[PDB]
DNA sequence: TCGTGCTGAGTGATATCTGCTTTGGGTGGGTGGGTGGGTTGAGGCAAT
DNA sequence: AGCAGATATCACTCAGCACGA
C-alpha cells in the first residue's frame, strides 16, 4: 500500500466546515436555525447550499484571513464530505427547546439501558449514524452566483448520459433526461441491531454494500468472560432503515448524435427525495456519480469493469368565445370551422349521466373524421390531442 | 536495464524531431488555457526508420516490449515540458500518462480480417473492414486511492488486467482494500481514483473483397480511453493495433475440450476514417467558380451515371435528392422535413437498378436494401444482448443506420404489408418506435427513400388506370415526393443509339490492363462532365454551407403553378394535394443549395415546377 | 469407612486445518434436464 | 469468502491404591 503526498489536508476542511455551520449569516445563523428545528423533530433533511460556501469564501478572503477552497473540495470528492458535514452537525446539535417523549422511543430505551449496564459493568458504544434523525443533501453551485464571483460551476453544467464518462466518477455533477422507470419504496437497512439470548445485550452492526453476512456467535465482553455461546438474533424493531428508490434516466433526442442509440443511467434515491421522480418528466437530476463494486464470486468473475448509479441530491422539474376558440384550435390549418367546432365539442363533452336505472347513456361525444387525403387529419389529431391533459395518440 | 536504454533510445528520437515535442506543447497549452484534447500523439514510422533501423523494426515485430519505452518518454518529456504551478489533488492522484499513437506504411503488417493468422501474433499490424457491433461504454478500474483518518495518509494500489497492458503482469481482483498494513480502517476515495473508458468494437472483412462461396469474417478490437466512442456501426475504419492472445485457452484442466484454441483480438491504438473529403482552398475556389454558371444544373445532372443513357429528369432528381432541402421544425411542434424520396416504377431493364447502384456508391452516407432480403425488424432495430455486459440494448436497422443519408430499396413491390408497416412509420414520422423487452424509446429515422418497383403485371399498360397498375397502397406512394414511370418504348432512332451507347460503354479497358487480361495499400495515416470526386465535393459544400431561404418571387410562381396543375382537366399519373406543394418548396430548395445561393429565386420555383410536371404528365 | 493426593489410559470434545464451488453464461457441457432460469427473430410446416 | 469434512492435540471422568483414622 505505497502511500502519496496530496495537497489536502481533512481537519483544516473540518475545521472550515464547522466554521462556516456556526458562523456564517444569510438574525442568526441560517444552518444553526436549520438544526435547531432539525432537534425539535420539525425538519428531517439538511441541504447545503454551494452558494452559501462560496460566498463564505469570498468573505473570507475579502477580511484577509483566506481559508481553504471548501467548494472545489467538495465538488471533486463528494462522497466523503457527506461524511464530514454529518460529523460536523453532530459536534453542534443544540439541544432541543420543546419537550418531547424520549421514552416512546425504542432506541432511547435501548441506549439508555445499555449505559446502566456499563455502568454496572464498571462500578465492578453505538454508530453515529444510528442515531441521526436527520438527511444531508448537496444543492450544486448556482450559474449566476459563480459567475458574479468569477468561477466555473461544473456540478450545476448540465450533462447528458454520453457526457458522464469515468473520469467523473467521485464528482458531483447534473444530468439532464427524460425518467422512463421508477421502482417502488423500499427500505434499505443501514444498521442491524441483534440480540443475545444468554447476556441479555444488544449488538449492532454496518451495512455499506449490496450484499452482508449476518453475525451468529455473540462478542459481548460477558458471553467471552463467562465462555457461554449465545446466538444472535436479528431485530427488526431497533434497526435503522431508510427508503430507497431505484430509477432510468434516457437520454432526449436533441443530444443523441446521428446514426446512434440513445443511452441510460442509474438514479438512486435515498431519504426524503423519494417520490420526487416520476416516469416521463424531464429533469435536472444532480448526484454523486459513484461506482458499484461487485462481491464475493462475481467480484472476482466480472474483472476490473464497475458498474456506475448515480445518487440523488438535488432534482430541478421543468415545466363569439365559440368561434373564438375554433379557429384557436389549429391557427396553422385553413378554416374548418364546424369541424372545429365538433372537436370542441368532443374535448368539453358535456353530459349528465344518473339513469340509475341498470345502465346510462354514454357521456362521450364520440367524433369520427373520415376524408380522402391531402385533409390536414393528421394536424386536428395532433392538434386536439395536446390540448387535451388526457389526449392519448396512437396509430393503427 | 534494457528498458532504460530503449527510453533513452526513444527520448533521443524525440529529441531529433522536433515536430512531436511541439505538438505536445500546444496540447498542454491548450488544456491550461481552457474541451480538452487527450493525451495522445502520431508518430510517423517513416521518421523512426529513418532515424533508428533497430527501434523501428521492434515496435514493428515486438511492440510489447518497444512501445512501453516509448509511452514512458514521451511521459517524461512531457512532465518535464509541465510548468503549471499548483497541482490539483485529483492531477496528483491522477494516472494519465501519454499513450503512443501511429501511422506511416506498414509494408507486409496492413491486413484485413480474413489473413491475420496465428504467425501475425504479438505484432503491430493494421486492420481494414466495417464495424459491425458496438458494446457499451463502461468505466474501468486501473488505481485505487484510500484514506487513513488517524495516520492522516493516502494509500493507494494499482490494478492491471490482460488487455489494459502488452506485457502480462499478475491479475490483480478488483476487490478494494479495508484494512491498512497495521489494521488501520481504511476510506475509499472515489474523487481520487481513476477510471478509464472501455469498449469493444467487432469489424468486418468487407463482403466486395470476400473470397469466392465464403462469407466474410470478422475480429474483436478493444477500444480504451480516448478511442472509446470514435465507431459507430456501418462505418469504415483502418484500425491499428497489437494482435494478442488471451486466457488458458483449454490449457487449464477444468476444460476437457482438448480440441479448442485461444482467445484473439486487437489492442487499437488509432481509428482512422475512411467519409468526409477535406476541401482545399483551391477546391472551394474550384466549386464556387463552377457554381457561377448559368447551367451548372445540366452539367451536374449528366455528370451522374455517365454509363446511362437518358434519364436526364431522373437524374435531375437524384441530383436534388443528395442536395436535400432545409430542415425546419417549428415552435408549436410541427416537423417539416428537408429530404426528398424518388420512386420509380417501369418495365424491365430500364437502368432502375444500376441507378440505385449509383446513388450508393455516389452518397456519402447510404445503405442498400431489398424486398425480398429484408424484415420488419431488420430496417427498424432489433433487441439484443451485449457481451461485454450482459445488458439488454438496441441494434440500429437499416433506417437508423441511415439516419441523416440515403436508403435504397430495390424491388420495394416484392415486400410484405408486415414490413411495409415500418417504413410507412419512418417516412410518416421519420422516427422509430420500439416497445420491446422493456425497452421504451424513439429512434432519430431521418433519411432519403428511393426505392424502384415493377408494374404489378410486369409491363405497364397504358389503357388501365395508374390504380391498377401499381398494387401499393395510396397512403405510401403519397409519402413520395416524385414518381417517375419510365417503359421502354421501341423506336428505330432511340434503339439505335441505346444499342451503340451499349456497345460503346462494352468495349472499355482499365489503364494498365493489355487485351484478353480478366479484371482483378501503401500508406495508413496518409458542357464537360465533371469527375465523381469533385461531384461529391460540391454537394459536400453545397449541403454544409448553404440554407437557402424563399423569397416572395418563388412563392408567387410556387402558388400559381399549384393552382393551374391542381384544377386542370388533364389527367396525372399521381393525384394532386397539399403535399404537393410542400414537394414544390422542397424542390425549389434543393435548386437553390445546386447554385451555392442563400436564397430562393425564379428559376429555382420554374425549375421544379418543370421537374413536377414531367414527373406528374411526362 | 472419609480425605488427599498420585497414576492412568481411556473416552471423549472442541479448538483447530484441508478442499470445494459458487455467479450465472457458453472462457463447464448436451450420456445433468426443458416444469431451475435465459427468449426475441427467423424459419419451415400444417390447417386454413 | 464461505461452508462442510476431517485430523490431532487438548482435558476430564471413573478408576483404585497408599496412609490414618
Ligand atoms: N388546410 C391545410 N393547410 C395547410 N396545410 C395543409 C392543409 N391540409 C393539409 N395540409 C398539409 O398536408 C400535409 C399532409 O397531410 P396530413 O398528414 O396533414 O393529413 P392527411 O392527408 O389526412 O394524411 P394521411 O396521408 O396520413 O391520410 C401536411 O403536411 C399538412 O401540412
Ligand atoms: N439506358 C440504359 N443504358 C445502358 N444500359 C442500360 C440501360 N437500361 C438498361 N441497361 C442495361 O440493363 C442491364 C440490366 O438492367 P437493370 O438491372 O438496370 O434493370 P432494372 O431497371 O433494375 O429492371 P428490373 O429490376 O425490373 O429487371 C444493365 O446491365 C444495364 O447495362
Ligand atoms: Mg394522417
Ligand atoms: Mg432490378
Ligand atoms: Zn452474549
Amino acid at each position: 500500500l505505497p502511500s502519496i503526498q496530496l495537497p489536502v489536508d481533512y481537519n483544516n476542511l473540518f475545521n472550515e466546515i464547522t466554521d462556516f455551520l456556526v458562523t456564517f449569516k444569510q438574525k442568526g445563523p441560517k444552518y444553526m436555525a436549520m438544526l435547531q428545528k432539525v432537534a425539535n423533530r420539525e425538519l428531517n433533511s439538511v441541504i447545503i447550499d454551494l452558494d452559501d460556501i462560496l460566498q463564505y469564501q469570498n468573505e473570507k478572503f475579502l477580511q484577509g484571513t483566506q481559508a481553504d477552497d471548501l467548494v472545489s473540495a467538495i465538488q471533486q470528492n463528494a462522497n466523503h464530505f457527506t461524511e464530514l458535514f454529518c460529523r460536523a452537525i453532530d459536534n453542534n446539535m443544540p439541544l432541543p427547546t420543546k419537550e418531547i417523549d424520549y421514552k416512546d422511543d425504542v432506541l432511547d430505551v435501548i441506549l439508555n439501558q445499555r449505559r446502566l449496564r456499563n455502568e454496572r459493568m464498571l462500578s465492578d458504544l453505538f454508530p453515529p449514524n444510528l442515531t441521526r434523525r436527520y438527511f444531508l443533501y448537496f444543492k450544486p453551485l448556482s450559474q449566476n452566483c459563480a459567475r458574479r464571483y468569477r468561477k466555473k460551476a461544473i456540478s450545476s453544467k448540465p450533462l447528458s448520459v454520453r457526457q458522464i464518462k469515468g473520469d467523473f466518477l467521485g464528482q458531483l455533477i447534473t444530468v439532464r433526461g427524460i425518467i422512463t422507470r421508477v421502482s417502488d419504496v423500499k427500505p434499505a437497512v443501514e444498521v442491524i441491531a441483534y440480540t443475545c439470548d444468554q447476556c441479555g445485550y444488544e449488538v449492532f452492526q454496518e451495512v455499506n454494500s449490496r450484499t452482508f453476512t449476518p453475525l451468529s456467535e455473540c462478542t459481548s465482553e460477558e458471553c467471552s468472560q463467562n465462555q457461554t455461546k449465545g446466538q444472535l438474533f436479528m431485530s427488526t424493531r431497533a434497526s435503522k432503515f431508510s427508503a430507497f428508490q431505484e430509477c432510468k434516466i434516457q437520454e432526449l433526442s436533441q443530444q443523441v448524435p446521428v446514426g446512434h442509440i440513445p443511452r441510460s443511467l442509474n438514479i438512486h434515491v435515498n431519504g426524503t427525495l423519494v417520490r420526487s421522480l416520476s416516469p416521463g418528466d424531464i429533469v435536472d437530476v444532480t448526484g454523486i456519480f459513484l461506482p458499484a463494486p461487485y462481491t464475493g464470486f462475481k467480484a472476482l468473475k466480472a474483472g476490473l469493469l464497475t458498474e456506475t448509479y448515480l445518487e440523488a441530491q438535488f432534482v430541478r422539474q421543468h415545466k363569439d368565445v365559440y368561434n373564438r376558440l375554433a379557429k384557436s384550435i389549429a391557427p396553422e390549418i385553413y378554416g374548418n370551422l364546424d369541424v372545429k367546432k365538433a372537436l370542441l365539442l368532443l374535448l368539453v363533452g358535456g353530459v349528465d349521466k344518473r339513469v340509475g336505472d341498470g345502465m346510462k347513456i354514454r357521456g362521450d361525444i364520440n367524433v369520427c373524421l373520415m376524408g380522402d387525403p391531402g385533409v390536414a387529419k393528421s394536424q386536428l389529431l395532433k392538434a386536439i390531442c395536446k390540448i387535451s391533459p388526457r389526449g392519448v395518440y396512437t396509430t393503427g | 536495464a534494457v528498458f532504460g536504454d530503449r527510453v533513452r533510445r526513444f527520448q533521443e528520437f524525440l529529441d531529433t524531431f522536433t515536430s512531436y515535442r511541439d505538438s505536445v506543447r500546444s496540447i498542454q497549452v491548450y488544456n491550461s488555457n481552457n474541451n480538452i484534447l487527450p493525451h495522445r500523439i502520431i508518430i510517423s514510422l517513416d521518421d523512426l526508420r529513418e532515424f533508428d533501423r533497430s527501434f523501428w523494426s521492434g515496435i514493428l515485430v515486438e511492440p510489447a516490449y518497444f512501445i512501453p519505452p516509448a509511452e514512458k518518454a514521451l511521459t517524461d518529456l512531457a512532465d518535464s515540458m509541465d510548468d503549471v504551478p499548483h497541482p490539483n489533488a485529483s492531477a496528483v492522484s491522477s494516472r494519465h500518462p501519454w499513450k503512443l499513437s501511429f501511422k506511416g506504411s506498414f509494408g507486409a503488417h496492413a491486413l484485413s480480417p480474413r489473413t491475420l493468422t496465428a504467425q501475425h501474433l504479438n505484432k503491430l499490424v493494421s486492420v481494414e473492414g466495417i464495424v459491425t457491433k458496438t458494446s457499451l461504454v463502461r468505466p474501468k478500474l486501473i488505481r485505487s486511492v484510500h484514506y487513513a483518518a488517524k495516520t492522516g495518509r493516502f494509500h493507494y494500489r494499482d490494478y492491471t488486467d490482460a488487455t489494459t497492458t502488452l506485457t502480462t503482469r499478475i491479475p490483480t481482483p478488483a476487490i478494494y482494500p479495508t484494512e491498512d498494513t497495521e489494521g488501520n480502517k481504511l476510506t475509499t476515495e472515489y474523487g481520487y481514483s481513476t477510471f478509464i473508458d472501455h469498449q469493444r468494437i467487432t469489424v468486418q472483412e468487407m463482403p466486395e473483397m470476400a473470397p469466392a462461396g465464403q462469407l466474410p469474417r470478422s475480429i474483436d478490437v478493444i477500444l480504451d480511453d480516448d478511442l472509446v466512442d470514435k465507431t459507430k456501426p456501418g462505418d469504415r475504419v483502418n484500425v491499428v493495433g497489437v494482435f494478442k492472445s488471451l486466457g488458458a485457452g483449454g490449457m487449464n484442466q477444468s476444460n476437457s475440450n482438448t480440441l479448442i484454441g485461444f482467445k484473439t483480438l486487437i489492442l487499437g491504438n488509432t481509428v482512422y476514417p475512411l467519409a468526409r473529403q477535406m476541401l482545399t482552398d483551391f477546391d472551394i475556389r474550384n466549386i464556387n467558380k463552377l457554381s457561377k454558371k448559368k447551367d451548372i444544373f445540366d452539367i451536374l445532372s449528366q455528370s451522374l451515371a455517365p454509363s446511362i443513357y437518358g434519364h436526364d429528369h431522373i437524374k435531375k432528381a437524384i441530383l436534388l435528392m443528395l442536395m436535400g432541402g432545409v430542415e425546419k421544425n417549428l415552435e408549436n411542434g410541427s416537423h417539416l422535413r428537408g429530404d426528398i424520396n424518388i420512386l420509380m416504377v417501369g418495365d424491365p431493364s430500364t437502368a432502375k437498378s444500376q441507378l440505385l447502384r449509383f446513388v450508393l456508391n455516389t452518397a456519402s452516407l447510404a445503405i442498400a436494401t431489398t424486398g425480398r432480403g429484408s424484415s420488419g425488424v431488420g430496417l427498424t432495430a432489433a433487441v439484443t444482448t451485449d457481451r461485454e455486459t450482459g445488458e439488454r440494448r438496441l441494434e440500429a436497422g437499416a433506417m437508423v443506420l441511415a439516419d441523416r443519408g440515403v436508403v435504397c430499396i430495390d424491388e420495394f413491390d416484392k415486400m410484405t404489408d408486415v414490413d411495409r408497416v415500418a417504413i410507412h412509420e419512418v417516412m410518416e414520422q421519420q422516427t422509430v418506435t420500439i416497445a420491446k423487452a422493456g425497452i421504451h424509446t424513439t429512434l432519430n429515422a431521418r433519411c432519403s427513400v428511393i426505392a424502384a418497383a415493377n408494374p404489378v403485371f410486369g409491363q405497364y399498360d397504358v389503357n388501365r388506370d395508374p390504380h391498377q397498375n401499381i398494387a401499393l397502397p395510396d397512403s405510401l406512394l403519397s409519402r413520395f415526393d416524385l414518381l417517375f414511370v419510365v417503359t421502354d418504348d421501341i423506336n428505330e432512332i432511340r434503339d439505335r443509339s441505346i444499342s451503340e451507347h451499349v456497345l460503346r460503354t462494352h468495349r472499355y479497358l482499365p489503364p494498365g490492363y493489355l487485351e484478353g487480361e480478366p479484371v482483378r495499400s501503401l500508406a495508413v495515416g496518409e458542357p464537360k462532365l465533371v469527375t465523381i470526386p469533385f461531384l461529391r465535393k460540391y454537394v459536400q459544400y453545397a449541403k454544409e454551407r448553404v440554407i437557402p431561404q424563399l423569397t416572395q418571387e418563388a412563392i408567387n410562381v410556387i402558388v400559381k403553378n399549384y393552382t393551374d396543375l391542381r384544377n386542370d382537366d388533364n389527367t396525372k399519373k399521381s393525384p394532386i394535394t397539399a403535399r404537393t406543394l410542400e414537394t414544390l418548396i422542397r424542390l425549389a430548395t434543393a435548386h437553390a443549395k445546386v447554385r451555392l445561393s442563400k436564397t430562393v429565386n425564379k428559376v429555382d420555383a420554374k425549375v421544379a415546377a418543370n421537374l413536377l410536371r414531367f414527373a406528374l404528365l411526362g
